[PDB]
């Protein structure tokens, strides 16, 4: 992975790449790493892919159960507490490096949560194998209270830095823009990488394979 | 880390660096290591970020309930005892080095050390963290019996500045907090504000 | 080291196993039986660990017998093999894993002759012929060579004899006698023990 | 490697209004072959199949425990299962054994009921879903299978062209793997019919 | 690998496969595992790919020098003894090679098995390799000293085929050599896939 | 202690035709999870008739190339002629086996012309085991390139296709396509593809960009 | 060297229109301790080439002595031939691999910069003998932090002026001080040009710490 | 795994060894001779690790023959055994230690029949009867039971047969044939290979 | 150990503790870690007692012959170079942290550090040994440019006393040596003479 998050003037902009790996091979060229927590809170994920999916779902489930009971909009701290305490209970055996971002009645909030259960409240955070490359962009170009399109540009450039400089990351850039007014889930925000057009013709013409046994079962 | 707490007549002064590491990489270069437990009780955290964080959260929960159940401002010793009970019980599982410093309307300014073993001892001033190793000599030579609040602020700021210079695991920003009956006042020392000690060789 | 072999024809299943029970360098027993009667038409040939073999095969044996008493009829060879596999698979990740390599043979009322191969990891597979033990490495190629689905029982014994004679020639372990049994519509039949 | 103990390879491919799912037929322990006709692809609901690759026990244990849950589902619900629903069920089953998993990476291929839409996905041993529009592979010759599919697969393929692609992709990949082969079975799933074919392959 | 060699009334049959593996990956299917030392002397390859190729080529050099110095062909015994001594100095170092040395001697048909472990034994029939256990079975069942020339060919050809069927690390094609008094001849190179067609009928 | 090896990725490919030989490689040099350089072509010329491609531990690849070049001149001085492709392939085997107990972490593929002007390819393992073949892949992505070539160039597993002789154009398209396919799945492969073409008149070079991620 | 003792962290290098610029902080760390705060980790080889070294400082002092003598030995002859930057790079690859193969490595990672006959040289050398040329180079944590920034700029603008390259390095050294825990805000800037090799005295990067107040 | 046995009489030494060369699970050779002729009256029975057996035995063999040519007369059984022990004991702490367990059998013109036992560690010990290998454990007790110092050679072969039959009964390894040789005043005599 | 050398105008000041440890037992409570190599050249020894001693004895032999042959009073840099060569060539075999300090008529007072790696660097002041860890902060806070000879003596004595106070593997007696053009003068501090910084707690 590369995942990043930033706090701008109006709210939070989250970023992620779309590569998943099995050993040293690309397993999924287009993967969803920005996860739904609540209508106002989203969470980026890095580390063990399955641990990222299930942890983020369980908390999304618990928060929905919480918001239905309270009758009010869930808080980012609640999501943070639920994630922090759970990951700590498992002593880091659940490999989930997370970037948590959302907008409350309190305002815009951004967190980085580690597999062991340590949380950092910061204006900009990076997690994953390409996090240092992404951080180099944040340390070079970040300014307080940026405009919406300026922040969209910054995070996408940070993820790109991870994509091109880290072997664990690649493919598309995903963004999620959260404000007090609007939620924008831009799945394919950028397609920097593309497969080369095929030149040779390798059409396996009909009847090129020898068959020993055939059975055709009709259906409804 | 480097963490530090000093005691004076009116109350206590607390100091911490802002660096947190994941190996050799600095994950957060501007951390708040001074964690409020109650109105007048703080703790300085060193060691495992996740371990110290969980203990602090649980103590805040316990003392919070304890203070309401007694209907009385909570004693610093009581807060420090709740740290002792957890740090000692889970000594094999936690990597925690806590300094508990605060004020209560019965004993005044108090600085308690709960190191990795889980023991508890009250001190005039305490130092902890990886960086504290490099300032024992300085701290032993500079400390004076009966320093004022302002003198304690400078004393703790100087020692940290010297620790962050030599220790790789320490650096960034000096965070200071003064506790007395009045309340809690916090300040932050940035770049140039850090006490300048010239690098002198040949 | 122990040996199992199974040959399935059109209407029978031929099974054989060595009668040697060894400890380090000595042959403690000469007439050991590695075959367990489950039903009137099912045999379970169990091989592997010193304690696990008897404990596992016997546990399945009394359960099938309990089924016989419970319902009035007997389990099918297919149902028996799956029952054995379930009990082995469940124990695999538990505190007491059974290290047994087994072979189940049976004749069904409607389905006919059946032979099942099973790993100690509990991997079930149906085969026309199968073998266990180090001796399998020397014999399996002879089975691949001289086998047709339409093999008669008398020529299946000849095929089995070709395999056992190879164990006298190439196999470094002393295996003089073998238990031979056939299962068909009439049940389980004792055959002449092949000796050298 | 625990995954390399029994070998095996399972592949799924997306067509026009159809999906194909193929697997090798070898059942072996390390170097020794035991059975030449082992079942790795299992029917889950007429127009939906699952192929399991990995340790032979876990292939069988998961297949049977999934059917256990699916039958209860299809009886509780008045409907037959949807492809996405099965994928989440499998992911659920595999994650329950997070810290001691079944050593099998499943592949699901089928058509969506009513909407007749094609669907393919692969999962982790701990159940991580990965949906694609082209192909999903799993097994010991993961790399070999990827090289074939990337260079052969085309956007819209009719059942016959799809069959020729998955067949050729499986055969040539398997022939560079020692622990895979001994025959390849292919299922082509259409709305009106299911075509099942065993291919002419090397037996070494 | 699977390699085999057996001597009978008409000479010495040498058979081998052509598969080479790097882990689970099949590196090659066209490996010549029988090396031609002399017009009358042969050597099979099994084990470490480079080890078998290097040391048996070293032997080919050794045998030629012997021929030039002594004005006479090296014996099968002497050719096997040289390789046994060369490979013994590297015992326990990691070398992995199981070879058969076949030829026609002044003493008649010659067959020796030489190991990297340090074994050197003469015998009538050997099978060397990972699939050797499977080749031993089919060879011994259809073997006779009174076998016709063509009958011994099919025996060796089938024995390697049967090994490639069970062994994961054996396959490709079955290559056959026949050692006669006037020298060895190259018999046939039959693909396993083509043999599967013939033996099924 | 200390590891004297590093895996630097890279894949080499060679196809032998009737009058030509193509030696191709990606240009990415890696270590761990980061890229050293995007401009590192692995194919290197030795004579007018021979091109070598090295993948694996770059430290060894650099050293081994410098050894071969020296040896080429040594042969040239002593025997008064350029070394033939087969002679280079035979020599490399001995150079690689000399380090049997301290192996070069190296996958070599030699491509060029033989003594009759036909295309020749030689594939190597780390310790010097080698043979002549029509096409071979070696490196981090060799398992991905090979099966497609076995199908298209070797006509294997297809029922009724008359074995049409390889053309330079079709082989060039095949080379480009397998590497593009490799760049999709193998993380070590990408950036750009370098292609060397050996014919009657010298050696030609061609470069096609690949995925940079 | 089996176990490095006093070590230097990142070394940076980027070539511009006119020559090459190399940067390295002046710290020798003893584990997590910053022991020697005032040491030069950049050396001038000759008029046309310079070197910056990461890792074990004692091993660097050895290479400094050996190269030092080699340049002296050439200038003795006065035959008009001198080692090119590419030649020193070639020699260093041979030295480092030789020691690696002896299982006694020189615990170092070098960046060679030079300017000869119009074109500028920038080369990398491992402790294993991995060597290559590149328009921008970074060792240690610089590889993970600085190099990404160096590549991004060269994507947009392949050729840089001395000023643009110099202020880019300023930006890279700032990030390294923020993120690498074994670095030090006191560095040297080395520059190869047609005029020769210049190394500049103690330099500090200006830092921002505004993000301290925006946590809450 | 390999087996050696020697029985000394009043005027002869009877020695026997199995004719099996084994590779892990397969018998590669049916007629492996494990006896090495040193002189006209000396046999070296050599057993142990793969390459060490033949390399060490032949080195002593050719050196004993070198002594014959160099001086005209031959080494005595005692002189040969000590020469063999010296070569083994000097290699014990060297770079290349030979892992061989051996029996030396010889007849002397003065002192008569002699049997020597030697550890792989090179401990020489003269005995009336000796054995090596796992088979020794099952045979030494029989030798203890029925041996007399004045045993006739016809009754010694009968005693040898008892031991070999025990190996067919109790020993787990298949050793069908054995080499049998006698050394007396007239030299080394070949006897009929005892087969089972 | 703790060892220290400070350079002043007309020469150098050397200081060491006196403790030799074999585990947790003080084998020698009064050790002369200040070893003379030549007339004006000294070295401070820390690490392995046998290792440092052997190197010292070899440098004394090597520099002795060199000086006579060159017919000059030996350079401090030269003596430091002989230590470097040995400490670098046998870095994997030795455990030696040496500080070479002395005077010569060409360059005056000089202090060179040779740590465990075998590197060499000239410093205004140098500290080494296990105890030097606890005095990095003090030494950086106290040191001033251009201290007089008498001040450098006080400076070393203070730093060492603080180090011996905290470090277990340091203690006993402070040994001081002053080297200038006129020669070498030695003094020893016992009990009361060691600068007392009182036990500073409640
Ligand atoms: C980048 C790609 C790392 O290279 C990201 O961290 C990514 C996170 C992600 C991707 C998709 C969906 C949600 C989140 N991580 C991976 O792709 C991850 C790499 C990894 C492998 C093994 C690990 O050790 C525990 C940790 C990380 N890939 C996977 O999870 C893959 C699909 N699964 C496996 O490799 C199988 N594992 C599961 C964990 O236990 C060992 C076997
Ligand atoms: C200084 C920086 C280092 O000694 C402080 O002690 C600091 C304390 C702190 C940090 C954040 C908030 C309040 C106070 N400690 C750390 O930064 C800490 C270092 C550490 C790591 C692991 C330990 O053993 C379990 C003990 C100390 N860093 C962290 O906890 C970081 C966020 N997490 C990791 O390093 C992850 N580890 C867990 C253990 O296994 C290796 C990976
Ligand atoms: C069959 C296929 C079983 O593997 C044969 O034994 C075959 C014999 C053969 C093949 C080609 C040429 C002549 C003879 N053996 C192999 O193909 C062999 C398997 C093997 C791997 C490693 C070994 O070392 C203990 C022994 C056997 N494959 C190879 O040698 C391959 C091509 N090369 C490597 O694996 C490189 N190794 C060499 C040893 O050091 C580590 C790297
Ligand atoms: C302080 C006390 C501890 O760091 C000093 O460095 C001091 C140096 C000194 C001592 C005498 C004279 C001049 C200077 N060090 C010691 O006292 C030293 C501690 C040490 C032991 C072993 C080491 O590894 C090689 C490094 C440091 N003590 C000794 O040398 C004593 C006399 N000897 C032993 O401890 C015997 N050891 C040798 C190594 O193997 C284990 C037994």
């Amino acid at each position: 992975t590369t995942i990043a998050g930033v706090v701008y003037k109006d709210g939070i902009v989250l970023g992620a790449d779309t590569r998943a790996t099995e050993g040293m091979v690309v397993a999924d060229k287009n993967c969803s790493k920005i996860h739904f927590i609540s209508p106002n809170i989203y969470c980026c994920g890095a580390g063990t892919a399955a641990d990222t999916d299930m942890t983020t779902q369980l908390i999304s489930s618990n928060l929905e159960l919480h918001s239905l009971t309270t009758g009010r909009l869930p808080r980012v701290v609640t999501a943070n507490r639920m994630l922090k305490q759970m990951l700590f209970r498992y002593q880091g055996y659940i490999g989930a490096a997370l970037v948590l971002g959302g907008v409350d009645v309190t305002g815009p909030h951004l967190y980085s949560i580690y597999p062991h259960g340590s949380t950092d409240k910061l204006p900009y955070v990076t997690m994953g194998s390409g996090s240092l490359a992404a951080m180099a962009v944040f340390e070079d170009k970040f300014r307080p209270d940026m405009e919406e399109e300026e922040a969209k540009k910054l995070v996408s450039e940070a993820i790109a830095a991870g994509i091109f400089n880290d072997l664990g990351s690649g493919s598309n850039i995903d963004l999620c823009v959260i404000s007090k007014s609007k939620l924008d889930f831009l799945r394919p925000f950028s397609v920097p990488n593309k497969k080369g057009t095929r030149l040779g013709r390798y059409r396996c013409e009909k009847g090129t394979t020898a068959v020993l046994t055939e059975k055709v079962t009709p259906l409804e | 880390t480097t963490i530090m707490a000093v005691q004076f007549n009116g109350g206590v002064v607390l100091g911490a660096d802002s660096r947190t590491t994941t190996g050799s990489y600095i994950a957060n270069r501007v951390t708040d290591k001074l964690t409020p437990i109650h109105d007048h009780i703080f703790c300085c955290r060193s060691g495992s970020a996740a371990d110290t964080q969980a203990v602090a959260d649980a103590v805040t929960y316990q003392l919070g309930f304890h203070s309401i159940e007694l209907n009385e401002p909570p004693l610093v010793h009581t807060a420090a005892s709740l740290f002792k009970e957890m740090c000692y019980r889970y000594r094999e599982d936690l990597m925690a080095g806590i300094i508990i410093a605060g004020w209560d309307p019965q004993e005044g300014g108090q600085v308690y050390s709960v190191p990795m073993g889980g023991m508890m001892v009250r001190q005039s001033f305490a130092i902890g963290g990886s960086g504290s190793s490099y300032i024992y000599g300085y701290v032993d030579a500079t400390y004076r019996e009966g320093m004022t609040k302002d003198e304690c602020l400078q004393f703790t700021a100087n020692a940290l500045a010297l620790a962050m210079e030599r220790d790789g695991s320490s650096g960034g920003v000096i965070r200071l907090a003064a506790i007395q009956e009045s309340g809690v006042e916090r300040q932050v020392l940035l770049g140039d504000q850090i006490p300048k000690f010239t690098i002198a060789t040949l | 080291m122990e040996y199992l072999i199974g040959i399935q024809g059109p209407d029978y299943v031929l099974v054989a196993s060595d009668r040697v029970a060894a400890s380090n360098i000595v042959q403690m027993k000469d007439d050991h039986d590695k075959m367990f009667k489950m039903s009137e038409k099912i045999l379970l040939l169990c091989v592997g660990e010193a304690g696990d073999t008897v404990q596992f095969a016997e546990y399945i044996q009394k359960n099938v017998q309990l089924y016989k008493m419970r319902n009035g009829y007997e389990l099918s060879p297919t149902a028996a093999a799956n029952f054995t596999r379930r009990n082995l698979a469940d124990c695999l990740r538990s505190r007491t894993p059974y290290h047994v390599n087994l072979l189940l043979a049976g004749y069904d009322e409607h389905e006919g002759p059946a032979l099942y191969y099973m790993d100690y990891l509990a991997a079930l597979a149906k085969a026309p012929f199968a073998a266990h033990g180090y001796g399998a490495f020397l014999t399996l190629s002879i089975l691949d060579r001289y086998y047709t689905p339409t093999i008669s029982r008398e020529r299946a014994v000849e095929l089995l004899r070709k395999c056992l004679e190879e164990l006298q020639k190439r196999f470094i372990l002393n295996l003089p006698t073998f238990s031979v049994r056939v299962i068909d519509k009439d049940g389980i039949h004792n055959l002449e023990n092949i000796a050298f | 490697s625990i995954m390399s103990y029994n070998g095996g390879a399972v592949m799924a491919m997306k067509g026009k209004n159809c999906v194909a799912i193929a697997a090798d037929r070898r059942f072996g322990i390390q170097a020794q072959m035991v059975t030449t006709d082992f079942q790795k692809i299992f029917p889950m609901g007429d127009r939906l199949y699952i192929g399991l690759a990995g340790l032979a026990t876990d292939v069988q244990t998961v297949a049977q425990r999934l059917k256990f849950r699916l039958n209860l589902y299809e009886l509780k619900e008045g409907r037959q299962i949807k492809p996405y629903t099965l994928m989440s069920m499998v992911a659920n089953l595999l994650y329950e054994k997070r810290f001691g998993p079944y050593y099998t990476e499943p592949v699901i291929a089928g058509l969506d009921p009513k909407t007749f839409k094609p669907f393919i996905c692969s999962l982790d041993l701990i159940g991580c879903p990965m949906v694609t529009d082209d192909f999903v592979v799993s097994g010991t010759c993961s790399e070999q299978m990827y090289g074939m599919c990337e260079s052969l697969w085309e956007p819209n393929m009719d059942p016959e062209h799809l069959f020729e692609t998955i067949s050729q992709a499986m055969l040539n990949a398997v022939d560079r793997d020692a622990v895979s082969g001994m025959g390849v079975i292919v299922h082509v799933i259409e709305k009106d019919k299911i075509t099942t074919r065993t291919l002419k392959a090397r037996m070494d | 690998t699977t390699t085999l060699a057996f001597k009978f009334l008409h000479g010495v049959i040498v058979a081998a496969d052509s598969r080479a593996t790097a882990g689970a990956y099949i590196a090659s299917q066209t490996v010549k595992k029988v090396i031609e030392i002399n017009p009358y002397l042969l050597g099979t390859m099994a084990g470490g790919a480079a080890d078998c190729s290097f040391w048996e080529r070293l032997l080919a050099r050794q045998c030629r020098i012997y021929e030039l110095r002594n004005k006479e062909r090296i014996s099968v015994a002497a050719a096997s003894k040289l390789l046994a001594n060369m490979v013994y100095q590297y015992k326990g170092m990691g070398l992995s090679m199981g070879t058969m040395i076949c030829g026609w001697d002044k003493r008649g048909p010659g067959l020796y098995y030489v190991d990297s472990e340090g074994n050197r034994i003469s015998g009538t029939a050997f099978s060397v390799g990972s699939g050797s256990v499977y080749a031993y079975g089919v060879m011994d069942r259809g073997y006779s000293y009174d076998l016709k020339v063509e009958e011994a060919y099919d025996l060796a050809r089938r024995a390697i085929y049967q090994a490639t069927y069970r062994d994961a690390y054996s396959g490709g094609a079955v290559n056959l050599y026949h050692v006669r008094e006037d020298g060895w001849i190259r018999v046939s190179s039959d693909n396993v896939a083509d043999l599967h067609d013939k033996y099924s009928s | 202690r200390f590891s004297p090896y590093a895996f630097n990725g890279g894949t080499v490919l060679a196809i032998a035709g009737e009058d030509f030989s193509i030696v191709a490689s990606d240009t990415r040099l890696s270590e761990g999870f980061s890229i050293h350089t995007r401009d590192s072509p692995k194919c290197y010329k030795l004579t007018d008739k021979t091109v070598i491609g090295c993948s694996g531990f770059h430290g060894d690849c650099l050293t081994l190339t410098k050894i071969i070049e020296a040896r080429l001149k040594m042969y040239k001085h002593s025997n008064n002629k350029a070394m033939t492709t087969g002679a280079i392939a035979a020599m490399l085997s001995t150079i690689l086996y000399s380090r049997r107990f301290f192996p070069y972490y190296v996958y070599n593929i030699i491509g060029g012309l033989d003594e009759e002007g036909k295309g020749a390819v030689y594939s190597f393992d780390p310790v010097g085991s080698y043979q002549r073949d029509s096409f071979k892949a070696g490196g981090s992505a060799s398992a991905m390139l090979q099966p497609l070539l076995d199908n298209q160039v070797g006509f294997k597993n297809m029922q009724n296709v008359e074995h049409v002789p390889l053309t330079l154009d079709r082989a060039m398209r095949l080379v480009k396509d397998v590497f593009i396919s490799a760049a999709e799945r193998d993380v070590y492969t990408g950036d750009a593809l370098r292609i060397c073409i050996v014919t009657k008149e010298g050696i030609r070079e061609e470069t096609v960009p690949l995925r940079k991620d | 060297t089996q176990n490095p003792m006093v070590t230097g962290t990142s070394v940076l290098g980027v070539k511009f229109d006119g020559g090459v610029v190399i940067a390295a902080d002046m710290l020798g760390s003893y584990g997590s301790l910053a022991r020697f705060r005032n040491i030069s980790r950049i050396m001038r080889v000759n008029d046309s080439t310079m070197l910056g070294a990461s890792g074990d400082y004692a091993d660097f002092q050895y290479l400094k002595q050996v190269l030092g003598q080699m340049v002296i030995d050439e200038e003795l002859l006065g035959d008009g031939h001198s080692y090119s930057p590419r030649a020193i790079h070639s020699w260093l690859t041979r030295a480092m691999y030789s020691r690696r193969s002896k299982m006694n490595p020189l615990w170092n990672t070098m960046v060679i910069g030079g300017y000869a006959d119009g074109e500028s040289f920038l080369g990398y050398v491992d402790m294993l003998g991995v060597a290559y040329e590149a328009p921008s180079l970074a060792t240690g944590y610089g590889a993970y932090l600085a190099q990404p920034l160096l590549r991004e700029v060269l994507e947009k603008q392949p050729v840089l002026s001395q000023t643009e390259a110099r202020e880019l390095v300023e930006r890279c050294m700032r990030v390294l001080y923020y993120r690498d825990a074994r670095s030090y805000n006191r560095f040297q800037i080395a520059t190869v040009t047609e005029k020769g090799v210049e190394i500049e005295g103690p330099l500090s990067a200006q830092t921002n710490w505004d993000i301290a107040h925006m946590i809450s």
